[PDB]
């Protein structure tokens, strides 16, 4: 149904504000927020949101306390000062899916229509990406499993329409645009390693893990499709792509002959004016 | 008609031999097959005309798969002459065989192996493997990271 | 009109009343060369250019225009039959026009 969503920075600077008003108090649990968004598009598009008080129980998972008429009222003045922006979901900020997301994500299922879920980390030191739209839609499983609500990973991008890319450069005054050349892509191509070395290596062991010491079927059958396209480049002798490394490194002297050249021409100012205007200056000093 | 819906196997048509003979005999359906065999010659242009469709539509299912089904051997399986295979050759030159590969010295045809330009080919396969890859596996390495969370 | 390949006009222009009485041997050659058009045969207008070359003979400078519509219908059969075959016999190729390879290879060469 839905094939991108569009996540602002302003509900993730939302969730900057549940981690500013806790108020010190030692709970910092999986504060629950009201998602709002624009359902009518085919595209996912989140312009602001708001929180509910949402508390758990310590011991006993199954215990969600979430309100109606604080959601009717918020819901209600919010549509009655913009009636552009309607109800979608909502997210918490825990980073592990809890059992009791499916009771909670049921009322936003029943009252309104289909939610979507997102799952972000308490502190920001996660250098993936921490938006994940997972849809609720109910799937069929070939095992024979009964049938469940699926949390699905739908892609998104974090994008700023007209004024928040404003706002946040000017109050970062720190990071650069796409600038392209040297620096930006240098900078891609030294950190790049790391980008997957984290995720690969912080992913396969607990995989490997849960590969031996696993139960309570993981969907066992998509690893077949995991393994079998890893196995889907089989180490290629590299022969038929010989040529293809003569037309990438004939480019690659083609940018040599511009770079030789090109500089070449750049000499010429400066090898004639250190002549020109030092042996002058000179002779005309005294 | 299943056998002509699509992925047509490499069949001998003497099963349909006698097929074509009892659906010329039996008159309880398809009666006026000797009205289709009315005229001397109309009747004869289109068998002619039917095996020739069909025994070059199977060449044109054949010519999707690049199997290199070495048609010096399909000949020999096939129980016919070399000239006619020729002839379908006149044929497949109006049905726009400009794609293919011939031999001077062999008899084997290659529907495949182009110049290979790697700008626009390789450049496409590499796309499309490395990419669907990449975000092949990052759909299943998530999602199943949070198939996991399931267990606590 | 022939040089503009449409033989069927040159069919309308023999078969009318008013020009058939001022026919003859020069319009036999001229009824070979639009049948060898028509035909899209080469060996036929070979043959044309072989049996009527003793009204051929008297032809005028448009001979050089009559050769260059041969080496036309040559060049559709070339570009007819080798562009379907990367590599092929010779003589596997030139079976089907029945002539010799002088001087169809000095016209693909040149």
């Amino acid at each position: 149904a839905v094939q991108k969503v569009v996540v602002h920075p302003l509900v993730l600077l939302s969730v900057v504000d549940h981690f500013n008003r806790i108020g010190k108090v030692g709970n910092q649990k999986r504060v629950v927020g009201v998602l709002l968004g624009s359902w009518q598009k085919k595209v996912l598009d989140v312009s602001n949101s708001f929180a509910v008080p949402f508390d758990e129980d310590d011991k006993d998972d199954s215990v969600w306390f979430l309100d109606h008429d604080y959601l009717e009222n918020m819901y209600g003045m919010f549509k009655k000062v913009n009636a552009r922006e309607r109800i979608v979901g909502w997210y918490h900020t825990g980073p592990k899916l809890h059992k009791n997301d499916i009771a909670i994500n049921e009322l936003m299922k029943r009252y309104c229509p289909n939610s979507v879920l997102v799952i972000i980390d308490v502190k920001p030191k996660d250098l993936g990406l921490p938006t994940e739209a997972y849809i609720s839609v109910e799937e069929v499983h070939d095992d024979g499993t009964p049938t469940s609500k699926t949390f699905e990973h739908v892609t998104s991008e974090i994008g700023a329409e007209e004024a928040e890319e404003v706002g946040v450069e000017h109050l970062l005054r720190d990071i650069k645009d796409t600038t392209v050349g040297t620096l930006s892509q240098r900078i891609t191509n030294q950190v790049h390693g790391l980008k997957g070395l984290n995720s690969k290596l912080l992913d396969i062991r607990s995989y490997l893990e849960k590969v031996a010491t696993g139960k309570l079927p993981i969907n066992h059958q998509i690893i077949y499709q995991l393994q079998d396209v890893f196995n889907l480049l089989p180490d290629v002798s590299l022969q038929e792509f010989v040529k293809a490394f003569y037309l990438k490194t004939n480019d690659q002297m083609v940018v040599v002959y511009l770079a030789s050249l090109i500089r070449s021409v750049v000499a010429l100012h400066n090898l004639i004016n250190n002549k020109i205007a030092n042996r002058d200056a000179e002779k005309k000093e005294g | 008609l299943l056998k002509l819906f699509t992925t047509m196997e490499l069949m001998r048509w003497s099963t349909l031999v006698e097929d074509y003979g009892m659906e010329l005999r039996k008159g309880s359906l398809e009666s006026p097959a000797t009205d289709v065999f009315g005229s001397t010659e109309e009747g004869e242009k289109r068998w002619k005309d039917l095996k020739n469709r069909v025994v070059e539509h199977n060449i044109r299912i054949m010519a999707k798969y690049y199997t290199r089904i070495t048609m010096k051997r399909m000949a020999q399986l096939l129980d016919l002459s070399v000239d006619e295979s020729e002839a379908f050759l006149s044929n497949l030159v109006v049905n726009k065989t400009i794609f293919a590969k011939v031999d001077r010295l062999a008899g084997i045809i290659n529907f495949q192996r182009p110049k290979d330009p790697n700008n626009l080919l390789n450049d496409w396969s590499q796309k499309l493997n490395s990419l669907m890859s990449l975000v092949n596996k990052t759909t299943h390495l998530i999602a199943k990271e949070e198939m996991i969370h399931n267990l606590q | 009109k022939i040089m503009l390949n449409t033989p069927e006009d040159v069919q309308a222009l023999v078969s009318g009343k008013l020009a058939l009485r001022y026919a003859g041997r020069q319009t036999e050659a001229l009824k070979c060369v639009a049948q060898a058009s028509k035909n899209r045969s080469l060996a036929d207008f070979e043959k044309a250019l072989t049996d009527y070359r003793a009204e051929l003979r008297d032809d005028p400078i448009i001979s050089t225009h009559l050769a260059k519509l041969y080496d036309n219908l040559l060049e559709q059969n070339l570009i007819r039959v080798i562009e379907p075959f990367s590599r092929v016999q010779i003589e596997h190729i030139s079976s089907l026009i029945k002539l010799s390879k002088a001087d169809v290879e000095r016209k693909l060469s040149q």
